[PDB]
């Protein structure tokens, strides 16, 4: 009688009756918030896969009162690396599991049991493996307990040797030395190697309380027979069993898969279901496609959590509604979730997305169908995006809208030419109406074609950079002109335009012979900075030809300086006449490390020592809130005024060209 | 969306002894995940053909399935006086499971 | 740090535009106001928006959390002081606490053993464990406490998080159940209990002989010493 | 083989009432096979409405019947149940119990339960 896949008994103490017939509990067992008010005893139960949890059970004095024959807790799935949790159990006096033999996986958590004795009387080192990670705190103090086994055997705990027992009447059962890793019957006759725990009969597959590997047809097999597959982690089932198993109900819930001789819930990472919902997984090349299916026909992306549900999807069976008013780093965060979406079965609506200046986060999206379209047969519908400068329609990208039209309205920063280039790749030239794309309220503030600002001279220090660009006469004589310098620390050159950019506004100088420049204040020595200037053309006469000026992203690295001292010098001696020494690279290298230079000087044997008469002494010497980081910083600042130019006891000098060890 | 199974013709007037063939076409491609069922009058439908072609232990040799992909056919070599009923095809590759409209095999 | 959601004007003219807010903290005042988005096909003339007043809506109250970190000591016999911290999620006005103390029986056996044979006689006076303890706090929601072998004594603490228990048996263990209620706990039900165990101070001079020792000669060269038993010992002689 | 499925008797109930249909397994391991439910009316013909896995207890419904049907199981009694609330004249049909197969095929079918809404 297998019970599962999870027993959760709580509140009602009579609800414990669900264990009348269970001999094995497939899955965890929860006995919580029970208030006992005749007793209940379950000698049928012997094995529990996964873990066992007990919490706030009043009236229960010993665990032997419930599960006396419990032998193996497999711990296939653990409660936070714990296979047995006994927490806040009142009236409990001892762990009465006197038939417990092997806990295959996980640790034990025994906490807050003011009456729990017989803890030190149990040698947990022979029933489980990871005894180091066990948690036994807050129980009855051993000083005020009084553990006394009836009157059995005993063994060594640390350097101590004391008796072992589970309760006041039963002792801790052990196996003789001759069986080794094997198991033993109550009468100390070795159990079949594939057995585990006890035996109904010595050396027999069909006489086992619990198998150590797997189970099938009453036999403890090492591996499952050829036509059976591993289910959970203890028994073998046939193929027709897993064709009837159904996972937890979800939007895309399906049956179980057969893979690598195991019957699991979903195909593992790097695998996809062969065919159409078949029982077997096939290796998928590179990235494995995850089609995402949702109950809501129109998924609305109005926050950052809503986008997390589309993480890793390749195809979307539904409609996408983007509505992003707020968000700083969402331009790169949406690309994490939606960057792999390639096909959309429905339509895409970009409404009120003021935070989006572009749609580049929708990478790999190359197909939009039109199974359902907005009123008026629209498959692409943007509206009221006060900052949408460009689409994701770079001339490198690919796109195909199968059916539907495109409507654009109230997008002022979007150049009207960009959406004409869209329907080229989209393939909907002439399919839209005359009002679907209008130059009114669209591209009103757009500055499409821009000029080029040319840098003229750059000068570098260890912390300052002077850069000057050419004077820029605006396209119209009456425009007021000003500049804006964008500079930010960029370790490498792949940089996106404005974002943690530092900005400063410098005006065009009055004298026409001097060109506009800017001086940067405090920069890190030897650090590559990305700089580009942008013009501010305030046109008194609006539109006609809105024309800005933008420069290329210039990468300027400051000079190098004196490096920092090496960090944490440690040294040891593995042999006489030899000294190993390791360290860490300095805090502020300020350039390429190139090499280290180490020096070792012999130290004189201590003064005096030769002088004292050590036959009179009794001991002769031998030899082998927290702002302290700011304190140590002061002493590192002192080491800048003194450097080292390389070339009684003499110094020996050697160069280490690569590693931090010598 | 769902998968609709269109079974044509809706009714076949047959005389016991004639060989007939039923057809069940699908919207999307089903490859192999199609099954057949026979339902006589005032009975429950019983399985005839698993997975488009392979037959069931118990059903007579007269019933045979064919097709793979989007067009599937059920053949009956010599209809008997017992085979007069209504026949369905079952979709089985994508949720939800859907059936055909049904083809009545009545007496001509 | 405003949360924003866009709801459209409903198509049917008889139903008015509304919005449903998803997951909010129980008993929490929220500032809400709606703003209209008027996309004018004809620009300017009279640019006119619509804005609402800032409406403050507080959600309902729920079952409180268990009191935090119950500590107890004994400054005198028949007295027990005990302090705690307000619950993590009160979900309303705390109003008062309700504490219960139950006498614990002196340990089973102990009376049974012959302690003249023993050598020691007993006496008495990376880190996700917050997520672990959260699971056990979630369990305490399905069971509440409706207020009104050893009996429970029940007292209400109306203000502070400290209280002193009176009239106790000296050197006896006590189970101290502490709950946390709120203003709506008379219908929602008061919270679960975070309990602790504490023993009182020993009654000074109560475990010595209360009378004189008498002797009577007996057969052989024997003497029978007779003395009275201490009526109220500290725990047990 | 001795496999058989026995469903509850016919029902004739007024509109707006809730009803549930039983289906007891026999001659087979009840926990090893899922149970499907199929609605056969005059219109729409055979409509698959849901399947329940007898092992774990999880279900999968047809979206046309999620807010209308509810499939439960009884491991001890070896019986499944198909609940239907706010019954309409449309729901007046014969419902079938199917098992002894898998999530893909319905090998054996129960005799059917006639629900008539007056
Ligand atoms: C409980 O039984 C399990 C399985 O029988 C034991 O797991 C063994 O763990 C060691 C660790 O290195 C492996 O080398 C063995 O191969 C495992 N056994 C098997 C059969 O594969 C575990 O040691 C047992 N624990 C105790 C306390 O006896
Ligand atoms: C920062 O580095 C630049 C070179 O990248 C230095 O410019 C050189 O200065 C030396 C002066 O000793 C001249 O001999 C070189 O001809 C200069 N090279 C170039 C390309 O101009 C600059 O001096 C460094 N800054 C400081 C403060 O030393
Ligand atoms: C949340 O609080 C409101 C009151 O602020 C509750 O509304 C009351 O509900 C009770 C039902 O027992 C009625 O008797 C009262 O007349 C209602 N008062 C008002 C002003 O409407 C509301 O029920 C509470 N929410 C929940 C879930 O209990
Ligand atoms: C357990 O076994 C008994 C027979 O001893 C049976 O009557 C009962 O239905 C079974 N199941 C439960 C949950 O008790
Ligand atoms: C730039 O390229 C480097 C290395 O190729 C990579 O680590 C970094 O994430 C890239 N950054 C951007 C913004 O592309
Ligand atoms: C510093 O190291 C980088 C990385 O190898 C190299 O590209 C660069 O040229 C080096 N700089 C100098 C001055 O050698
Ligand atoms: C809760 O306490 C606040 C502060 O004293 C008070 O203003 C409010 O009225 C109280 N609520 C109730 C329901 O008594």
């Amino acid at each position: 009688e297998i019970c599962g896949p999870g027993i959760d008994i709580r509140n009602d103490y009579q609800q414990l009756k669900r264990l009348e017939n269970c001999t094995v509990i497939e899955g965890y067992l929860h006995i919580l918030l029970i208030s006992k008010a005749r007793s209940y005893r379950f000698p049928k139960l012997t094995v529990i896969t996964e873990y066992l949890l007990l919490f706030r059970v009043a009236g229960l004095e010993s665990l032997g009162d419930l599960f006396p024959n419990l032998t193996v807790i497999r711990g296939w799935k653990l409660f936070y690396n714990y296979a047995l949790v006994i927490f806040e159990m009142t009236n409990l006096k001892d762990i009465g599991l006197y038939n417990l033999r092997n806990i295959t996986r996980g640790a034990i958590r025994i906490e807050k049991n003011a009456d729990l004795c017989y803890l030190s009387t149990v040698d947990w080192s022979l029933i489980l493996d990871a005894v180091s990670n066990n948690y036994i705190v807050g129980n009855k103090p051993p000083k005020e307990c009084g553990d006394l086994c009836p009157g059995c055997e005993k063994t060594t705990i640390n350097n101590e040797y004391n008796y072992r027992c589970w309760t006041t009447n039963r002792c801790q059962k052990m196996c003789p030395s001759t069986c080794g890793k094997r198991a033993c019957t109550e009468n100390n006759e070795c159990c079949h190697p594939e057995c585990l725990g006890s035996c109904s009969a010595p050396d027999n597959d069909t006489a086992c309380v619990a198998c150590r590997h797997y189970y099938y047809a009453g036999v403890c097999v090492p591996a499952c027979p050829p036509n059976t597959y591993r289910f959970e982690g203890w028994r073998c089932v046939d193929r027709d069993f897993c064709a009837n198993i159904l996972s937890a109900e979800s939007s895309d819930s399906e049956g179980f898969v057969i893979h690598d001789g195991e019957c699991m819930q979903e195909c593992p990472s790097g695998f996809i279901r062969n065919g159409s919902q078949s029982m077997y997984c096939i290796p998928c090349e590179g990235p494995c496609p995850k089609v995402c299916e949702e109950e809501k026909k129109t998924k609305t992306i109005d926050s950052v959590t809503s986008a997390q549900m589309l993480q890793g999807c390749t195809i979307f069976k539904g409609n996408l509604l983007i509505n992003i008013r707020r968000g700083n780093n969402i331009a790169s965060e949406l690309e994490n979730f939606m960057g792999l979406i390639e096909v959309v079965t429905g339509y895409v609506k970009i409404r009120h997305s003021h935070a989006l200046v572009s749609l580049s986060f929708l990478k790999n999206l190359r197909l939009i169908l039109g199974e359902e379209q907005l009123e008026g047969n629209y498959s692409f519908y943007v509206l009221d995006n006060q900052n949408l400068q460009q689409l994701w329609d770079w001339d490198h990208r690919n796109l195909t809208i199968k059916a539907g039209k495109m409507y654009f309205a109230f997008n002022p920063k979007l150049c009207v030419s960009e959406i004409y280039r869209m329907e080229e790749v989209t393939g909907t030239k002439g399919r839209q109406s005359k009002g679907d794309i209008n130059t009114r309220n669209n591209g009103e503030r757009a500055s499409c074609e821009s000029d080029v600002l040319h840098f003229t001279s750059t000068t570098t220090s260890k912390n300052r950079i002077i850069i000057t660009w050419h004077r820029y006469r605006p396209p119209d004589y009456r425009d007021l002109i000003s500049f804006t310098v964008y500079y930010k620390e960029a370790p490498f050159k792949n940089v996106t335009e404005y974002n943690s950019w530092n900005m400063v506004d410098v005006d065009l100088p009055p004298n026409k012979d001097v060109e506009p420049g800017i001086l940067l204040h405090g920069l890190k020595p030897w650090t590559q900075y990305a700089v580009y200037v942008k013009a501010v053309t305030l046109t008194m006469v609006e539109n006609d030809h809105i024309r800005g000026a933008k420069s290329e992203i210039l990468y300027i690295r400051t000079n190098a300086s004196v490096p920092s001292i090496p960090l944490d010098v440690l040294s040891a001696s593995n042999s006489s006449s030899q000294l190993i020494v390791k360290w860490n690279p300095p805090s502020l290298p300020n350039g390429n490390l190139s090499y280290y230079i180490v020096r070792w000087q012999r130290q004189p044997q201590d003064g005096y020592l030769y002088r004292h008469n050590y036959c009179s002494k009794d001991k002769i010497p031998i030899r082998k809130e927290k702002e302290e980081a700011e304190y140590r910083k002061v002493f590192e600042n002192f080491l800048h005024n003194s450097i080292f130019v390389p070339r009684e006891y003499p110094f020996f000098e050697s160069r280490v060209d690569n590693k931090e060890r010598t | 969306g769902d998968i609709v199974l269109t079974q044509s013709p809706a009714t076949l007037s047959v005389t016991p002894g004639d060989s007939v063939s039923l057809s069940c076409r699908a919207s999307q491609t089903i490859s192999n995940n199609l099954h057949w069922y026979q339902q006589k009058s005032h009975e429950s439908p019983r399985l005839l053909i698993k997975y488009a072609s392979q037959s069931i232990s118990g059903i007579p040799s007269r019933f045979s399935g064919s097709g793979s992909g989007t067009d599937f056919t059920l053949s009956i070599n010599s209809v008997e006086t017992e085979d007069f009923g209504m026949y369905f095809c079952q979709q089985s590759n994508s949720w939800p499971r859907t059936f055909g409209a049904g083809t009545k095999l009545e007496l001509k | 740090s405003w949360n924003m959601v866009d709801v459209d004007l409903p198509p049917n003219k008889d139903v008015e535009p509304g919005i449903l807010l998803h997951g909010l903290k129980p008993w929490t005042q929220y500032a809400v106001y709606v703003k209209a988005v008027t996309l004018t096909m004809v620009e300017n003339d009279h640019i006119r928006g619509a804005k609402s007043e800032i409406l403050y809506i507080r959600t309902n109250a729920s079952v409180p959390s268990i009191p935090l970190d119950v500590l107890s000591a004994s400054n005198s016999s028949s007295q027990l002081i005990v302090k705690w911290n307000p619950p993590s999620l009160p979900n309303g006005n705390l109003s008062y606490y309700i504490v219960r103390w139950q006498r614990q029986p002196q340990d089973g056996y102990l009376y049974r053993h012959n302690y003249c044979s023993k050598d020691k006689i007993p006496i008495r006076k990376e880190k996700e464990e917050a997520e672990y303890r959260k699971v056990f706090e979630n369990f305490l929601h399905n069971s509440i406490f409706v207020p009104r072998e050893y009996p429970f004594f029940e007292s209400r603490v109306d203000n502070k998080e400290r209280t002193v228990i009176s009239n106790l048996r000296p050197f006896t263990l006590y189970r101290i159940d502490i709950h946390s209620c709120n203003h709506e706990a008379e219908k929602l039900g008061c919270s679960a209990s975070n309990f602790v165990f504490a023993r009182t101070m020993p009654a000074e001079g109560a475990d010595d002989i209360p009378g004189p020792v008498t002797w009577e000669p007996r057969p052989e060269n024997s003497i029978f010493l007779k003395w009275p038993e201490p009526e109220n010992p500290n725990g047990l002689i | 083989t001795q496999v058989q499925l026995q469903q509850s008797g016919p029902d004739v109930v007024r509109p707006g009432v809730s009803v549930k249909i039983s289906c007891k397994g026999s001659g087979y391991t009840f926990t090893d096979y899922a149970i499907h439910w199929v609605k056969q009316s005059h219109a729409k013909s055979l409509e698959w409405i849901g399947v329940i896995s007898t092992y774990n207890g999880n279900t999968k419904y047809n979206q046309k019947f999620k807010g209308k049907a509810a499939i439960t199981v009884d491991k001890s009694s070896s019986t499944a149940y198909l609940e239907l609330a706010r019954l309409t004249s449309e729901d007046s049909a014969i419902y079938y119990c199917a098992s002894y197969g898998d999530l893909y095929v319905m090998d054996y079918w129960g005799q059917g339960t006639s629900v008539t809404v007056s």
